[PDB]
C-alpha cells in the first residue's frame, strides 16, 4: 500500500496470526496425551 | 523497515520448524488411541453379566 515493504508486511501480519494457532495446537495436544496417559 | 523485514523472515524458519513438531505428536496420539481401545474391549466383556454378589467385610488397604 504506503510501500512495497508494507505490501510485503499485511501478508507477513497473516503468517504470525497464523503462528497463534501453531502456539494453541502445540499446547493443546501436550495437554490432550497428558490426559489420555491417566485414562491408558 | 529493516527490523520488521528481519522480524517476518524470522517467522517463516519459526513456523517450518513448529509444522514438524506438530506432525510428530499426530501420528503419536493414533498409537495411544488404540491402547486404551484396546484394553476396554476386554474389560467390556467381564462386566457384564453374570457375577456372584458379596459385600466387604473390612477393606485391609
Amino acid at each position: 500500500e504506503q510501500e512495497a515493504h508494507n505490501k510485503a508486511l499485511n501478508q507477513f501480519k497473516r503468517k504470525l496470526l497464523e503462528h497463534r494457532r501453531y502456539d494453541d495446537q502445540l499446547k493443546q495436544r501436550r495437554q490432550n496425551i497428558r490426559d489420555l496417559e491417566k485414562l491408558y | 523497515t529493516q527490523e520488521l523485514q528481519t522480524r517476518a523472515k524470522l517467522l517463516d524458519n519459526e513456523i517450518r520448524i513448529f509444522r514438524s513438531e506438530l506432525q510428530r505428536l499426530s501420528h503419536e496420539n493414533n498409537v495411544m488411541l488404540e491402547k486404551i481401545k484396546d484394553n476396554k474391549e476386554k474389560i467390556k466383556n467381564n462386566r457384564q453379566l453374570p457375577y456372584l454378589v458379596a459385600n466387604v467385610v473390612e477393606v485391609m488397604d
